[PDB]
């Protein structure tokens, strides 16, 4: 059937028939443009518009298709960059794709599920090791402004072509995609050339509605991502999908929802905000050997307001998250970059998503951060202390000097093992703090010129024998032996 | 015995310090909580004035 | 069976006109056309032949005029002994890909609760082997019982300790309830259930399934499931266990997580239903729709129901309009901090905020409630030498306050205890304490018989005599 | 088309068509008016009825009197000819020296550029501000905020920035005056045919020959309506997005404040017939600046520096909109009132301020190694506030004595006597270059100038001026 329309403004239009819409179905104008029907109302229909309203004109001819919201999936959106609904923008050819997904679905269910073993090896040294992240976790990455958290997720991204260039089995490679929500083009512009200049597009694809784009391309791109990734967690290839930031997509969902006449509710925000975010991260999941035994990890972004996590959308997000990956400015600007606050920052799933090789240092590692966290305020004012005291002190300042990283510079797994190694074993206690920045480079280079043996053995064993244990301690003391540091 | 004026000169400073530091966060506690009161009744009349 | 049209759809809420004959509030109705199954739950009536009504499961699809079906009786859920070993939806739909359930009987999930004749029984003593619990906090076999805490504190874990020490013992039925929880705790639980007994699934040459013995029921309406599932839920999975309770007769285990949430699904369609917002968003109707479901979990003069409610408290705040009315709901209160957890001291139950009614020495005698009181006066005076320690010193302190702050953080270090299923987080092994060497082991703290004893000790030990046995162990290692 | 008001609500006005209706952003003339007032659709209500903005006062309206479509948005004329030259929303010059005699005009509303369109490549300015040239670097070819309150000094901020920028410039540059006082504008005008930027010659004739002129003008102040406060700052952009796109050359856009623009949103959304959002704000709080941001980008044709002053209201970060303006800005600066009662001018807190092009693969790793130094000397200063305050600087120890001694130092060394501050402060000007900044930065840190005093560093610039000021000090 047809209608017409009734009033137009801000986005959103007021119609009068099609009395067959299925709610969330795609309508078409007389001028190209598209829209999506929210509120059946009983004599008028409210249809959200992909795009501006200069092009509606309150009369033009209205026509629905009967089609349900959907997008795209397939490889064919490896390497490209298109906007919530499927289209790209890169600037270089069509989609080549041939089967549809619906956007909002049912997520699966209990028992299509098993529990999470694999680990997604984010690059950085501090997630990896004290908050690790599994194929099937949903892990929040959550802070303040400027504080390194598309960097956390850029690492991720780029960390997986050597995995991945290293084999064939699409069983174990991992596949990513970024949705960017609210972003300014530029920035996504910044993130593809970042990602290009390392090779690491031929595996992710990009879903961009940002700022200019009209609230309801805001709130539909992650679910199109989400969809997306489907196919991956379906077919038995696993997948990583990040959201930046969330915290958008709600507000462009009280935008839509304000406009609609819906009644507001705390924060001027509806009360379906938590059905929003737990129909998107609900599909996150780990599926069993039945049904191919895929993934799609999720790693949600949301920037807080003067580190106000007692605020409506952060409480949600944190309550139906298996992770939280906190961020601050304070151990931004002290020197710890990234600002992971390894105390507030926690993984349900943990050792299970973790090699056996990292547990065993990760372990220790983790205690002595909590007790030098805990010695640390005291040992600033200037007081006698014994020599365990001390040693934990000087342990803890190693250790935090050494989960330092500079930007778009991750590592393999076996190297952190190693430096961890170093760190743990006391090879850096009497060394100077400040000379540690070195020490793991130069180890790194010397570990990948002459001992690439115990790498391959690390990464095919995936544990720490009595061999590679003394092999490992032979090739630090010679490294000692070969080099000289302040102290 | 230097030591004890001395201490006793620190006390009386800190306890005065410590007054003033009461004074700010009393005014900074009473604005915040009119402004607590105005954002609630304002989400409640709004939200009761969109039927 | 009446016939109705969809007039308008909004979200979760969906008006429907009948012609004549219309339907009761809390009736169901089954919508006509549609992919999957569609039911709405009555809830208003507006004028003109018109209701509003509020939907299970999605809203995606539904055209107007679309053509509804009353089934003359609201929401029927199957019970019986066909529901144990079995997994349920908030319609009585199974989703556990094992069969249809074959039960001879069904019960309306909204029902009157039990009046005030029907008295409950004598408060009686529930040992769960934790021991904070079983000293300060102790549970009652017939009462409420309340896990407040915000997120990240041990609530599921506790909840799952309590299952493995509790439910396996019972020789009554149990009952779980997810309400708004993760569905990949769903799945872990199940799979533990199937695991250690709880659940006894026979699969069958000819595709069917036995579930003989299985002496549990699982009722599901988790994050994913819209509002109307998540708050309906619960009074499925309480016709569950009310059935046990007053046919049968038999003692049962109700275990719910998160209350909390069945609260959040109403504000989320109060809105909708055209109702003017509460306090802080919450709707008006909030202190009597968690009142009609607690009132249906008591004690009777036919059964009793031991109920576990685990409540989430956003952002650490007890002074929420939720937990606030669930508190005056409970018997037994357990509240659960961030400031132990940080300690590394689980369960993270703080004794100065946990309370329950059945700590009396008419209950339970004198060697327990002096005991609990003077365990609590020593940790308070522990927190009230706090701001003197953080200013001046232990320097200043006397003796006495430092054998007080020994004392305290030994007893601190001492209600903890390493449970079973969190072999996964620390790797130890879990332990069972009963009740009097619990007793004992704080009188003896108490007494100064320990003091020698290393503070280091008292950690994750279910005894006193574990605790030597690690101090004599740290004590050689010394040398 | 000829239309008739029906009614009217302050800077709302709702209109009739009969035959045909004039889609939205369209442009409606007044006729039985003694100015030429001027309405911008809004929205579309049934029975042929339209809803508007109106560009000026509606005292003096009646229900009942005629419109007419002009068929077309705003339309703001572009070229060299704007330059020189001052210019209201409506493109009508308020200059008092004639006609604008461009060929062509531009709509006030555009579709940004595309994502193909975009080319993020880094530089940098010489701003001669120690604080931007070390801690927050500003890109050339994105967009720059100052966040600030009231009496904080952005202005002066964007007019030294103006003097050390725009005059070294070359190419073409904008101002845009989103509700600001007039006042500043008359001066900024007469500064501007000071110091040459424009070329105002007075012909036989009475006309006018503004040859030679490098900025334009666009003013929409506090003594006008919210209709024609939300609609300047787009008059400016098309003005640069003309020079941007056909001329192909860079351009520098100023806009003081942009807030004002979301707060004539504010003041207007409520007569529109919409809900209100969390603070009495719009619900289109945040396309309504993404639409106005997205179009400011440096493409493959040309380029737009920006410089906006972004007003924080009670001082509050947490409003909506500055909230909203931190995600589209390149380089930030956050003004501070508790460090400008300290007499530190700029009073930019280094720490709120950030910035994209600070990273080592930008600028060196000795810059980048300075600015993070300095970072991390003033948080741990911050960080003993508390105790200082409470207890005092006894209790600390000596490194900690240490530290707050170089902090209060590079406190006050990152404070810059400007030019334009000579008319309230005496001192002049002190221009710097970003390698003596860090130089003396490094010495600061090592150690090598704590036998100086903590006043020397105040308004000197380099170091030595603060050495000849140390020794004129010891007298
Ligand atoms: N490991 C790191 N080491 C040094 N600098 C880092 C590191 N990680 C991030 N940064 C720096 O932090 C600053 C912000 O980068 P980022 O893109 O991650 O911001 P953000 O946290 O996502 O917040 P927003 O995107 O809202 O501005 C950059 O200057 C970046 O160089
Ligand atoms: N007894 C415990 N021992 C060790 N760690 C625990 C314990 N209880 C909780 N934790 C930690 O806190 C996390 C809380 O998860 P959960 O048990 O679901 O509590 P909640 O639902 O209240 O957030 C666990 O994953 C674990 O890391
Ligand atoms: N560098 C400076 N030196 C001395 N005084 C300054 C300086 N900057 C600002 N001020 C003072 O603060 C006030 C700020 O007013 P203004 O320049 O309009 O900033 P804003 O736009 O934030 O209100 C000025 O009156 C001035 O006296
Ligand atoms: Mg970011
Ligand atoms: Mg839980
Ligand atoms: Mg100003």
């Amino acid at each position: 059937e047809v209608g017409r329309v009734v009033s137009v403004g801000d986005g959103i239009a007021r119609l009068f028939g099609l009395e067959g819409v299925q709610a969330g179905e795609l309508v078409e104008f007389q001028n190209g443009m598209t829209g999506m029907a929210l509120n059946l109302e009983t004599d008028n229909v409210g249809v959200v518009i992909f795009g501006d309203d200069r092009s509606v004109l309150e009369g033009d001819s209205v026509k629905r298709t009967g089609r349900i919201v959907d997008v795209p999936i397939g490889p064919g959106l490896l390497g490209r960059v298109v906007d919530a609904l499927g289209n790209p923008i890169d600037g270089k050819g069509p989609i080549p794709a041939k089967e549809r997904r619906r956007v909002e679905l049912k997520a699966p269910g209990i028992i299509p599920r098993k529990s999470v073993h694999e680990p997604m090896m984010t690059g950085l040294k501090c997630v990896d090791a004290l908050v690790p992240v599994g194929r099937g976790q949903r892990e929040l990455i959550i802070g303040d402004r400027q504080t390194g958290k598309t960097a956390v997720a850029v690492d991720a991204i780029i960390n997986q072509k050597e995995i991945n260039d290293s084999t064939d089995d699409e069983s174990k490679k991992l596949y990513c995609i970024y949705v960017a929500v609210g972003q300014k083009r530029s920035t996504v512009a910044q993130i593809v050339k970042a990602l290009e200049q390392r090779d690491a597009m031929k595996y992710t694809t990009v879903v961009a509605a940002t700022a200019s784009e009209a609230a309801p391309l805001q709130f539909l791109a992650p679910y199109s991502g989400c969809a997306m990734g489907e196919w991956f967690r379906d077919s038995g290839r696993h997948c990583v999908i990040i959201y930046d930031d969330l915290s958008k997509q709600a507000t462009a969902y009280r935008q839509m929802s304000l406009l609609l006449r819906r009644p507001p509710g705390r924060e001027a925000y509806p009360g379906d905000v938590f059905y929003l975010h737990s129909r998107l991260l609900e599909r996150a999941a780990k599926m069993g050997d039945k049904s191919g035994g895929g993934s799609l990890t999720a790693l949600p972004v949301i920037e807080t307001q003067a580190g106000d996590v007692s605020a409506y959308i952060p409480t949600n997000v944190i309550s139906i998250t298996d992770g939280q990956i906190f961020l601050e400015t304070e151990l931004f600007y002290k020197g710890i970059r990234p600002a992971i606050n390894v105390g507030l920052s926690v993984s349900r799933v943990g050792s299970a998503a973790q090699v056996k090789a990292m547990k065993q240092v990760a372990g220790t590692m983790k205690l002595e951060l909590a007790q030098y966290r805990e010695v640390a305020a005291f040992a600033q004012f200037g007081s006698d202390l014994d020599a365990s005291t001390r040693q934990l002190l000087t342990r803890g300042t190693a250790l935090t000097e050494l989960l330092k990283q500079r930007q778009y510079s991750p590592m393999k797994n076996s190297v952190q093992v190693c430096v961890l190694y170093c760190g743990v074993k006391g090879y850096l206690d009497p060394l100077d703090p400040k000379e540690i920045s070195r020490f793991e480079s130069l180890f790194i280079d010397y570990i990948n010129a002459n001992h690439q043996d115990i790498l391959k053995t690390i990464e095919t064993e995936k544990e720490l024998s009595e061999k590679t244990e003394a092999k490992l301690r032979a090739a630090v003391d010679e490294f000692v032996a070969m080099n000289e540091f302040k102290k | 015995a230097s030591e004890q004026s001395a201490r006793m000169s620190a006390m009386d400073n800190a306890s005065t310090n410590a007054g003033e530091m009461i004074s700010s966060l009393t005014l900074r506690y009473n604005r915040a909580r009119q402004a607590k009161i105005t954002t609630e009744l304002v989400e409640i009349i709004s939200g009761a004035n969109a039927l | 069976t009446n016939h109705g049209r969809i007039t308008q759809v909004i979200g979760a809420v969906v008006d429907v006109h009948f012609d004549e004959q219309l339907p009761p509030i809390l009736n169901s109705l089954e919508v006509q056309g549609h992919t999957n199954r569609l039911v709405l739950e009555v809830a208003q009536h507006l004028g003109e032949n018109t209701v509003r009504t509020i939907a299970m499961d999605a809203t995606e699809g539904l055209v107007r005029g679309q053509k509804v079906v009353d089934t003359g009786a609201p929401i029927q859920v199957p019970v019986g002994v066909e529901t144990l070993g079995r997994i349920m939806n908030v319609i009585g739909e199974p989703v556990d890909e094992c069969g249809p359930v074959p039960a001879k009987k069904t019960y309306s999930i909204h029902r009157a609760a039990p009046l005030f004749a029907d008295q409950s029984t004598e408060p009686g003593l529930l040992q769960t082997g934790i021991k904070v619990v079983d000293l300060l906090a102790p549970y009652a076999k017939g009462g409420k019982i309340g896990l407040f805490g915000g997120a990240g504190v041990g609530k599921t874990v506790l909840i799952m300790e309590l299952i493995n020490n509790v439910a396996n013992k019972h020789g009554g039925f149990s009952v779980f309830a997810g309400v708004g929880e993760r569905t990949r705790e769903g799945n872990d639980l199940y799979h533990e259930m199937m695991t250690t007994g709880v659940i006894k699934r026979k699969k069958l040459e000819d595709g069917k399934f036995d579930f003989t013995g299985s002496k549990a029921a699982l009722v599901y309406g988790q994050m994913n499931e819209p509002p109307g599932a998540r708050a309906r839920v619960a009074l499925t999975a309480l016709s569950v266990a009310e059935y046990f309770r007053d046919e049968q007769g038999q003692d049962v285990l109700l275990f719910i997580d998160n209350i909390y949430r069945f609260t959040q699904a109403g504000s989320e369609v109060s809105a909708l239903l055209g109702r003017i917002p509460s306090a802080v968003g919450y709707q008006p109707t909030l202190a009597t729709d968690l009142g009609q479901l607690q009132e249906r979990i008591t004690t009777t003069k036919k059964g009793s129901i031991t109920s576990v409610q685990a409540v989430y408290v956003p952002a650490d705040d007890l002074t929420d309009p939720a937990p606030a009315t669930t508190f005056a709901h409970l018997d037994a209160t357990t509240v659960l901090s961030r400031q132990i957890a940080e300690l590394g001291i689980y369960p993270a139950v703080d004794p100065l905020d946990s309370t329950s009614r059945m700590l009396a020495p008419e209950i339970v005698g004198q060697e327990h409630y002096d005991t609990a009181r003077a365990t609590q006066k020593l940790l308070q005076d522990y927190k009230s030498l706090q701001d003197i320690i953080a200013i001046l010193g232990m320097d200043e302190l006397s003796e006495e306050d430092k054998l007080v702050v020994s004392r305290a953080r030994k007893i601190q270090r001492f209600l903890s205890q390493p449970f079973t299923v969190a072999e996964v987080f620390t790797g130890k092994p879990g332990r069972f304490v009963e009740l009097p060497e619990t007793i004992k082991s704080a009188q003896t703290i108490l007494r100064g018989e320990c003091d020698d004893l290393p503070e280091m000790a008292f950690y994750m030990c279910g005894g006193l005599e574990e605790v030597r046995s690690k101090a004599v162990k740290m004590a050689q290692e010394a040398a």
